[PDB]
């Protein structure tokens, strides 16, 4: 079961400054008595933070109890300030539904509890606690937890209720990051005596947890208590929390002899901060100094690809009824299409997908001036030979890749097609030749071969047919089974894009520093109109 | 050392100390030939002293 | 070799010859902010710098 | 003296067109085309 | 997926962004079985990792 | 001459160290030794430095 | 002054005997023995 709420005001979103607030240890490396300048997701100094509240009015006629779904960026700075231990925990997740796993972190009445499950969350996830002396009553957090793949519980402790009125006495600060499947939690605690906002001040947050959760965290919201003296008419009181977003920025950190951070400069904050970071030092002598740009970093990205929508015919190219024999491999142009390889994932799994001069997962966001696909079948044992600098009966006499090859070699097993016995098309390879082929050279000649440089008029001694059949019976072992191969050869010239990856494309942004990607040519800079022809 | 620290390094990343994992005693590591050494010779082909 | 009050330049006459006789590679520091975003022929080693 | 110092800066910009044994002289071209696992090998050749 | 993330969701997948209730056109079960019959070729055999 | 073998046997592995397989056809060697044995197809990965 | 300039040239020619982390100090010995796909990695170490 769950509690319910009504007369609930929307969040007001009043904003405050993270005045030097919320520094944390960027990595696990122990450093002592050094200055470290580093790029990471940090909360910038004097960044905005959005406040959320829990307050009854003079009466329940109207109430704030802010538990919206809050987006999670590259990370979150979170600060709770409170007196009566109102903010108990968080739910981190994607959908925050039983349709996907969520992490619940609870500073529960006596234990920290971390659980990852498909949760049926309550509509307003909360604790219920009996106000005067009750350390607990009920937990309207979730109805069900169907597939719990992680759990952690911390050792027993006690919480004071601290129900007295007035100024907030506690400030609890957190940073959340989700990297390589770990949720990192950093935290710190500060005594405070304040009525509104975050107090100004430097904070360093120590690492509390690495949680091997593996969740897709994109949203979170807080779990808070509501209070009652009579286990009825629960009400909200006495807390606010502030959320700020980490942004990729350069900080310079000062490490003590004990390796604690004790000062930091946000290099983007002031000209004096850029100076301090430039001279790698917190104190600077009188002078004029050249200063390295930490002022401006790109945030927007402009991605602009030709508006050709037709998908490439890889289904047609790959699922042909029969392929060429490797001695007679066929070359085809691929053009005016989007090379989405993911269309194949439902149909064919590739035993080989090796790319040269291009990485196979940048391949999804390049564009190419031309693409050629060479198609043939070989033994699975021979797919080794389809690479630059290989040697053997295929590389020597059937199909040679150039040393300067750029492209991808793709192969998959097709014993279910090319090794069927059902009237099957035969596959051949050239076994004998007087010399090695040149790269992308072909030799479809079928004149009888003699080791001697002589005509045959076969049958004769020292005369042989140059082409061997492959033994693609269904009985043969996988080395002898057929593999289809296509070799895609690319070129990335200063010429119009002919094939492109599936990237969506965005409006131009001009006179601002941005990341950009034009036809896969990607960098950062300012875009303007130009006089160029 | 800090209670969980296993080794220490100077500003050159020379590992100058290590925690013995059995004793938890901290050992200093010195380089195998600390400091300068220099040999006075008259010429070879006048003395080998 | 002294300055001449009848001239805008406060150089001497000889000094005006010397300052004309050496030719600066950029004709001066003021390759100003707007000036490198020029035509295709307006590409310039100073803008590349 | 003017010519020597002008020339030295001109050779210094032109040195940015060297490959130094990277697949490209152009940094954006490496970062466009290769993944960090193997871009960083090429970027280190340009940096050094 | 991002590195070391997991997705055990089993909602019906539409290529369209819009949801479906199956059986329906343009939506599918997201998960497929491996055909680990004892007959299948070595590429199709199960490997533990 | 390895081409003598191309009609008899296809090699699942032909991996060379300090010599490239193509230049192999026009080197000469001060000496060669051949070490012969049978292993699992699964074990062939282990015959490398 | 004579001795210093002699010794500077003698050390320069002897520095051609260094491998610089290539498989060989001898350029012909790389080109003899490795394909262009992978000789170039060795040649670049000698060049640099
Ligand atoms: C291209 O065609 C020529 C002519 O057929 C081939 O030349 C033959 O090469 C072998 C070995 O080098 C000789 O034994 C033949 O006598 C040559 N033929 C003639 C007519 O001279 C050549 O090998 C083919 N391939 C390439 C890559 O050039
Ligand atoms: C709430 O919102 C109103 C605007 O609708 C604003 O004027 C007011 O100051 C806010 N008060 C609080 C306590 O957030
Ligand atoms: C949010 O940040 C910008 C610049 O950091 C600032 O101008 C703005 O005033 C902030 N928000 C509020 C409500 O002040
Ligand atoms: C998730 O919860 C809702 C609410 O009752 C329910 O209708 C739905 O069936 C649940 N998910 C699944 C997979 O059953
Ligand atoms: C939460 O706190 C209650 C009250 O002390 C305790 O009984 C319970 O064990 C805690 N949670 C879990 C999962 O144990
Ligand atoms: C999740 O739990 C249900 C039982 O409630 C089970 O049927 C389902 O297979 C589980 N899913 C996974 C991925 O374990
Ligand atoms: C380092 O920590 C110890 C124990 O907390 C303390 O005695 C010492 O003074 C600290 N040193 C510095 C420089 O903070
Ligand atoms: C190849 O295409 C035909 C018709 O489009 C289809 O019937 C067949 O199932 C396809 N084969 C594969 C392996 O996808
Ligand atoms: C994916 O393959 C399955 C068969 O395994 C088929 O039923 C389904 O229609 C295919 N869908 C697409 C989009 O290719
Ligand atoms: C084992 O390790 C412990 C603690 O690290 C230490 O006290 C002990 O002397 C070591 N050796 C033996 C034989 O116990
Ligand atoms: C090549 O092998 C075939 C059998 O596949 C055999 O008939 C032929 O005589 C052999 N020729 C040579 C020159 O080895």
């Amino acid at each position: 079961t769950c509690g319910t709420l009504s007369n609930k005001s929307p969040p007001n979103m009043t904003q405050f400054s993270s005045s030097r607030r919320g520094v944390y240890y960027p990595d696990d490396i122990f450093r002592s008595d050094v200055l470290h300048l580093t790029q990471d997701y940090f909360l910038p100094f004097n960044s905005n933070v959005t406040r959320y509240l829990s307050l009854n009015s003079d009466s329940d006629r109207i109430v704030r109890f802010d538990n919206p779904i809050i987006p999670f960026g590259d990370g979150v700075y979170f600060a709770a300030t409170e007196k009566s231990n109102v903010i108990r925990g968080w739910i981190f997740g994607s959908t925050l539904d039983n349709t996907s796993q969520s992490a619940i972190i609870m500073n529960n009445s006596t234990h920290i509890v971390i659980r990852v499950c498909n949760f049926q969350l309550c509509d307003d996830p909360m604790f219920a606690v009996s106000r005067p002396t009750g350390q607990h009553y009920k937990t309207w957090i979730y109805t069900n937890a169907r597939n719990c793949t992680y759990e952690y519980v911390s050792k027993s402790f006690q919480l004071d209720v601290s129900e007295k009125p007035g100024n907030f006495k506690h400030l609890r600060e957190f940073v959340f990051k989700n990297v390589d499947g770990f949720l990192h939690v950093y935290s710190g605690y500060e005594p405070i005596d304040v009525a509104r906002g975050l107090p100004s001040g430097f904070s360093v947050l120590k690492p509390i947890f690495k949680l091997p959760l593996g969740i897709n965290i994109t949203n979170f919201r807080v779990i808070m208590t509501m209070f009652s003296p009579t286990t009825s008419n629960w009400g909200a009181e006495a807390a606010a929390y502030f959320v700020g977003y980490l942004k990729p920025t350069t900080f310079m950190l000062k490490f003590d002899e004990n390796g604690t951070i004790t000062d930091a400069v946000d290099c983007s904050q002031d000209p004096l901060s850029e100076l301090k970071c430039t001279v790698k030092s917190f104190n600077v002598e009188k002078g004029i100094y050249q200063t390295s740009n930490f002022r401006v970093s790109p945030t927007k990205e402009v991605v602009r690809f030709p508006n050709i929508t037709n998908l490439c015919p890889f289904g047609e190219v790959f699922n042909a009824t029969t392929f060429p024999s490797v001695y007679a491999w066929e070359r085809t142009r691929i053009s005016d299409c989007v090379a989405d390889y993911s269309v194949l994932y439902n149909s064919t799994s590739f035993s080989t997908f090796k790319c040269y001069g291009v990485s196979p997962t940048k391949l999804n966001d390049l564009c190419f001036s031309s693409v050629y696909a060479d198609s043939f079948v070989v033994k699975g044992d021979d797919v080794r030979q389809i690479a630059p600098g290989q040697t053997g009966v295929i590389a020597d006499y059937n199909y040679k890749l150039p040393d300067d090859f750029t492209g991808c070699v793709i192969a998959w097993n097709t014993a279910n097609l090319d090794a069927t016995s059902t009237g099957n098309y035969n596959y051949y390879y050239r076994s004998l030749r007087h010399g090695k082929l040149k790269p992308f050279e072909r030799d479809i000649s079928n004149v009888p071969f003699s080791p001697e440089g002589k005509p045959c008029t076969p049958p004769a001694f020292n005369c042989y047919r140059p082409l061997n059949t492959y033994g693609f019976n269904p009985t043969v072992g996988i080395g002898y089974q057929p593999y289809r191969v296509v070799v895609l050869s690319f070129e990335l010239l200063n010429a119009p894009a002919t094939v492109c990856g599936p990237k969506l494309s965005t409006e131009l942004v001009k006179n601002q520093c941005v990341n950009f990607n034009f036809n896969g040519l990607t960098g950062t800079g300012v875009l303007t109109d130009s006089s160029k022809r | 050392f800090q209670p969980f620290q296993q080794f220490g390094r100077d500003v050159s990343d020379f590992t100058d100390s290590v925690r013995d994992p059995k004793t938890l005693e901290i050992l200093d590591i010195s380089p195998c030939s600390f400091g300068g050494v220099s040999v006075i010779t008259p010429g070879t082909n006048t003395s080998s002293e | 070799i002294l300055p001449d009050p009848s001239k805008p330049t406060k150089r001497s006459f000889i000094e005006d010859l010397l300052f004309n006789k050496v030719t600066l590679a950029d004709a001066g520091f003021m390759k100003q902010y707007g000036e490198c975003l020029g035509d295709i022929s307006a590409r310039d080693l100073i803008c590349a710098q | 003296v003017v010519n020597q110092n002008a020339q030295a800066l001109n050779t210094l910009v032109k040195q940015l067109s060297s490959n130094f044994g990277a697949i490209s002289s152009v940094l954006n071209d490496i970062l466009s085309r290769l993944d960090k696992v193997e871009a960083e090998v090429q970027i280190d050749r340009l940096i050094t």
